[PDB]
């Protein structure tokens, strides 16, 4: 077929240095890319975490209202402007009469704080980790790409033809041979070492996100409904016995009333028997 | 019932990229590589010590046709009758090396020729083609088949011993001649060999006659002191055993 | 068998050429595939979510209703319209008595948006993810399915019977060999670049549904069942004082209700002894 | 070691046509056994689910307790069956008195139906994924392995004793070379074509096992236990009106009945007057 | 350096034959060590847990009480005991006071069985399942040692120094790669034989827990929450009929014992009037 | 170009013997820093985990005050402090009255103990699990890495130009091959080593958290909430019964105080009369 | 509040080995193969030429080994006085040979000796090995370099024709058990004469021997037809022509 024989023209024509040059330049430039997105973004997410845990330790001693407003305003940036507004609404607040008017008394928690700071919308979606995991494969396959190529431009030189000019092209195919596995070696070295910095990057940030998250779950206690479902037996039971002893002193109230009534009756009588004796 | 619907989630470690495949493929293209390596190399390094058997070979061989051709050359301009063959290494004589029944001396003309070949074969054996190739010369005696085996054989060893002792005797030119250098050459190179009864033709005048021969080393062949018999320097004249009475 | 040299003997038989073309072709028809099925499905997938993210943060401000309204005319699609019928199942609307009849006031949340606008409902079913993550191996495997089959006809092309025939021998092979490392070559090009595009777009669609669905989230407020049983709570307290309140009134209007009705016999039965009197 | 050598004389005795023979015959079965278990058992699951979700949108418009029996004659399978009665007993019916009996007039959905009918449950198991999804491998492995102990058989019988039986060694070991490529050719084509058919039918199960559970969770509605706290607190709310509504109801109703007492005791005293006056 | 000058004369002085040995012995300890820590542990659990299932499946139509008692001895002697407990406490007895005593007449699941007999602890753990998943690769190390040991061994001793040494070299370069070869063919071999087995004792123990885990959620249902909350409102909605006809009842009965009151007096005055009539 | 030319003779002039102890070094170092932050980090958190299972088996008969004395006497380090903490916030304390007062007369689980005591929290946190599982890949590349190195120092160095130049430049190749070998089989003996020991590792530290977890879950049992339901139910229907029961004998009381209101006043009506008569 | 506690979450499925990883071990194994075959096959083709040529300087060696050694098990169970060096291809009589000063006879133990040896290698050379490979015989002569020349090799010369004499001379123990064919063979296989210096060797007594020194053919000679000749049936006996007396 002319058109493969074309291309293969067209593919061994390049020079053989051109092909480790292409895997490094272009696995330089996917490191630079991992540094710029990944790296340097999770580090300023962990600086992040750490300074956000300072601020949220310094209210642990605080009035729950004083805390509120100080989280409210500490949280600003978009996903942990979210994730603090979701929270908020997950706290709930017990009110208590006092002074003529309903006050916060305490704040209690329904949900631990990672369901809303979770791990993925603020480290796996920010640092585009579905992407990243997968960057040394890439860079090692880029690098299997430049292995072929590199051996099929030295496989293509090698046609001496002629005893004078074999070692002509044993020299061109062990100098073809070595730009592949340069171009090979250097991107299985990028790939180790994203890999050594995107998983040692991640396993920081899940651990400092655990610290954020654990610092913001000891504010707020839980296990609000129980007390409240205990709180409702308790009610139901003095209910029962508040109306046995309801209607046992409505019923001896009655009965005081009654021969209060009886009382007046015989005064009324007897002033009547008095006046009757009195005019007969 | 009593859950919470906003509970954690992705609680799903990501499972780690088993690395030993990956090893085996990358140590076998690492592997295969060496192995066309080696292909190529090897193959390329046994065709070369071929080729340049071949041609060392070739070039010995054309060492020795070069030493034939000057030195059939020089016996030319030298004197007509010799007869010089390349093809199988051999300096004979067209007539003059003929011999009679009860005789064992060439004629006139026979010992001229032999006289005169010996500083041609000192010359050739002193170029570099000499150096490089040349064995000693061996003489060779022929006979008719018919007759006395052993007064054949007696007859064509004689003749052999008077070559060598026109080759050496002190009254002959030659030692008159020749230096002290080159009677030991001479010594070390013209040797006696065996006798030959290769009759054809039945041409009894061409079959009763002596030819010299020049063998060569072969290329596997090594050059040391063992075989390089040095014959000390004369001290006395020789002379010949054979008596003109007989 | 003889069946095996005779199938050898078929296979074999082919150009060289035609394998790598072959291996081309299929990859090739595959990455379009790819490019049609997967990657034009997941930007629609992503403008999409972009389009509805804008409209829910546009409602941020309307009356609830109008609010449900709107977002049940906005989904409009198969999975989604499905999602958001579950999801507004998963509302609870607050009605209070106003103007003599029983008007939304608020919509609360119950469930996470994301339990209904899921990562599987949205974006893995209908990129089928779960077959297209596993497209690079296949194509890879194609390649190397080529290159196999071309080394075969060129160890088959292979037959230096003679010394002097061993170099074109060699040469020759060396190309076949050099055919199917074309192919393979090709194919894990294409298998590098298929997973580079698909993992970027797993990642952008991740990213945007999270947004869309911290859009959905913001709009409705959680937390009513703690705020329910509170109430419930104060209602049992406020009772028991309430009982005992009503008690102690009631009791205190049949005292003064006994009074009076004492005072007016006292008066009738007076008025009563007079009449008596005079009359007799 | 006389071991190794006995060890090697008894593999290499076999005839080197067996071991591509073997490879693919080898390969073949488990593609079979793939075939079996997997393919026709995924084909037979996904009609069933789209004959399922067929019947479920059948029945969408008919009575509760009708739908429970259609949905229970309707799974038959044992992973099926086990499913409804699961996800039947997570279902909440409503009873209303109509009028006379007690009469289901709602059905809700207090859980997920994909909670019960899952991936794992329905599809996972009965496919054996969890070995299947490695059968690939398995091929590839075997073909390795073909490819190997051909080349040992290769090499154990080369016989170098004499030119010509150096000639058909060298022959035997190009024909093994070429039964290696054929059996690895064959292993890898058919694991990249067993990986095709898995996942493809692994998506399909997926997507049709969505829409059938959809199904399902469209015939009930969500949200039952924030109504019945929302009737709870609405009941305390109007208890507490309904209980001072009946105190003053009562109190007034028991001062009317005094009043007329008192009205008939001063009008049975006057008639008491009269005879009192008719008898002097 | 000395010590690596060392090693490397060391480690070139192998013989070729103790390689392959080193690797057969190597994995054959592992594959020992698989079926002693895995495989045979693997039967052992599906053994176990068929059992569990028919035991359970014998108490389907049982009492309550007896089941549970039952299902305790089943799990109080081994290894499942806490996790029974825990499930036990999961399940709600429902209680009626029949003959005057208390009586489980109803259990009800609140959690499913699989939350408490998990996984992990039922067959990762005991199975050690995280690092078996290892074990074919750990053998492809092996093999892939010893191969390129072996390969490079017979490549250093290769070294035809004339044309005539070719035949020899060939030879002995021939019998270094059938031991190169023969080491790599038993560690895949094992490789994939250790893949096959383990993955499918996989599925057989996942598909048996399935089993397991559906026969103890088939013994009790689930829902009891919403029926509690039903039943309240229920009886909340009742509590209110119920008061206000209690005070028209009551309204009603006051009025009856009221106007007997007004008959009585009138009755009791009468006879003061026909009592004065006598007197006179 | 000549940045290539210049790199790679920079490269390739390194002795051979540079890159086995490099990699050795790199590798060691890599073990070295294995051992350190996870066997033995993970040795001492399984020996703390039996510590603290031994010291909860401990409090199993003691009173509930006690034991949550002991229990928060015991937690110290500080994830298991904040893991303690969340913990002693889902346990739900019962009380009732004593001696007129409040005491907790038993404690009950509202959440499993592993909830908080969390395989994340407690072993792969502390353990960086996260990074650590993915250092037998990074072993692996680096040996890899180290035999691409060697061979192409031993290609740099080829020179085909005469045969015996061709005979020692495969030596030297084969021998720098072979120094890089020696550091890769290092590199893969060490991942092999690193892999097994991390499986081991985490295995133990899962089986002994769930050992922990197990004996602070049988301290505490779960299903609070559904037994306040069972007992709100109940209660409610208690109070419908003895709201008629009261009315009933309200009524009955009533009837009872006005039926000796009538005799009271007939006895007073019989006085009266007598006076009047004795007045006569 | 409402949360579903029935909410079941995928186990951990670890997912299975890439297949791009094994698929290339199996290429890179496969190639690493090819290679490794293509360059047996490659060497093996080149050089089988030599191979062919090695093999069948092997069978060469191994022929002339065998009927050496045949030869020499003959003389072993014959005649403890005839001894042969198979290394060489030399026929020794040590002691039986050695020749005084001026001399050119032998003892009685030399003629015994060598009229015994002489049928024993004409049935080694009548064999199939000695009809493939067998040549005529070259008998040795041995000569030092001091004093006159020519005197040594007249000694010499003298020597090897009086052992050709004691082969074929007329009233021979020999010549009565023998045939005529016999005699036949033994002038075709033997030719008489040859002179050599050598320094291998401590003493001058030992220049002072006679031995036999067969030669074969090359692998590429294999018997050329026309390099023989023929002999006409013996009309008379043979008379030795060396002084007896002396
Ligand atoms: C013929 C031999 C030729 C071949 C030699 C090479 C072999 C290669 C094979 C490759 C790997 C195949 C292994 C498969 C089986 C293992 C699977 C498994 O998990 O077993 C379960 C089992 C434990 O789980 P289980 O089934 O529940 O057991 C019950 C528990 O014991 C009790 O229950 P529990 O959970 O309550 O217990 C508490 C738990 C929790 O306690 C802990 O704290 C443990 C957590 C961390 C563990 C720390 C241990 C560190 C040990 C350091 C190194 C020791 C040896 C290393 C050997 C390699 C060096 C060459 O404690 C443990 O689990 C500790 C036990 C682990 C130590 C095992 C004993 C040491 C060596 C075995 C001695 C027998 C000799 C055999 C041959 C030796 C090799 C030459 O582990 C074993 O007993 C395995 C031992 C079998 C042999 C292992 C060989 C080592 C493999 C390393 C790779 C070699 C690479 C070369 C290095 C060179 C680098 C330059
Ligand atoms: C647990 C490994 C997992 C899989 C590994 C695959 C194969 C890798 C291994 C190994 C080499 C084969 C083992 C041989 C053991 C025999 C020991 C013995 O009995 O004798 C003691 C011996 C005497 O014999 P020699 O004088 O050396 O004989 C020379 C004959 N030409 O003296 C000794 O004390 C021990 C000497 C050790 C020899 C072998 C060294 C192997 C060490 C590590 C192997 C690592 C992989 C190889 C990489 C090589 C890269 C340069
Ligand atoms: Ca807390
Ligand atoms: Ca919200
Ligand atoms: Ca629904
Ligand atoms: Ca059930
Ligand atoms: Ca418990």
């Amino acid at each position: 077929m002319s058109w493969l024989n074309s291309i293969l023209v067209t593919l061994t024509s390049v020079e053989p240095y051109k092909v480790p040059v292409t895997v490094i330049v272009t696995v330089t430039f996917a490191f630079v890319c991992f540094i710029f997105f990944y790296l340097l973004r999770s580090i300023r997410i962990i600086y992040g975490l750490k300074k956000y845990t300072r601020s949220i330790n310094s209210i642990e001693k605080s009035a729950p209202e004083v805390q509120l407003e100080h989280l409210k305003s500490l949280f600003q940036r978009s996903e942990l402007k979210h994730a603090w507004n979701e929270f908020e609404e997950s706290l709930h607040s017990q009110y208590e009469l006092e002074n003529g008017e309903e006050k916060i008394v305490r704040i209690r928690a329904t949900a631990p704080s990672a369901s809303f700071f979770s791990e993925q919308q603020l480290v796996d979606i920010p640092l585009n980790t579905e992407f990243f995991k997968h960057l040394p494969g890439i860079l090692t396959g880029m690098g299997i790409i430049g292995t072929f190529y590199g051996l099929m431009i030295g496989l293509n030189h090698f046609d001496p033809s002629t005893p004078e000019q074999v070692s002509s092209s044993v020299n061109n195919l062990l100098r073809d041979v070595l730009y592949a596995f340069l171009g090979s070696a250097f991107a299985i070295f990028a790939s180790i070492l994203v890999t050594w910095l995107e998983k040692l990057s991640i396993a920081k940030s899940y651990k400092y996100l655990e610290k954020f998250t654990a610092a913001l779950d000891s504010l707020y206690d839980s296990g609000v409904g129980e007390e409240y479902l205990a709180s409702l037996v308790k009610s139901s039971n003095e209910s029962a016995t508040q109306a046995r002893h309801l209607k046992e002193s409505l019923v001896t109230d009655l009965r005081d009333m009654l021969l209060h009534l009886a009382e007046s009756q015989k005064i009324e009588n007897e002033r009547l028997a008095n006046t009757l004796s009195a005019t007969y | 019932m009593f859950g919470n619907a906003f509970g954690v989630k992705k609680r799903r470690s990501d499972e780690a990229e088993k690395p030993f495949w990956i090893s085996y493929a990358d140590l076998m293209t690492a592997m295969m590589v060496l192995f066309l390596v080696v292909m190529v190399a090897s193959l390329s390094s046994v065709t070369q010590r071929i080729q340049r058997a071949e041609q060392g070979e070739k070039a010995r061989g054309q060492d020795i046709s070069r030493l034939c051709e000057r030195l059939e050359l020089h016996a030319r301009n030298v004197n007509k009758n010799i007869v010089v063959d390349c093809h199988d290494n051999r300096i004979s004589f067209g007539e003059a090396g003929r011999f009679a029944h009860n005789q064992f001396f060439l004629n006139a003309e026979g010992q001229k020729a032999l006289q005169d070949v010996v500083p041609l074969v000192l010359e050739a054996s002193n170029s570099e083609e000499g150096k490089k190739w040349f064995k000693q010369i061996v003489i060779e005696g022929f006979t008719d088949t018919d007759g006395s085996y052993l007064y054949n054989l007696h007859l064509s060893l004689q003749r052999s011993e008077w070559v060598m002792c026109s080759l050496l005797d002190s009254r002959s030119p030659l030692q008159k001649n020749i230096s002290a250098e080159q009677q030991l050459q001479i010594r070390k190179l013209f040797l006696a060999g065996g006798v030959s009864f290769n009759n054809a033709k039945e041409s009894k005048e061409a079959s009763r006659r002596v030819e010299l021969r020049m063998q060569f080393f072969g290329l596997k062949d090594k050059r040391d002191k063992a075989d390089e018999v040095d014959f000390p320097p004369v001290v006395n004249k020789e002379v010949c055993q054979l008596v003109m009475p007989l």
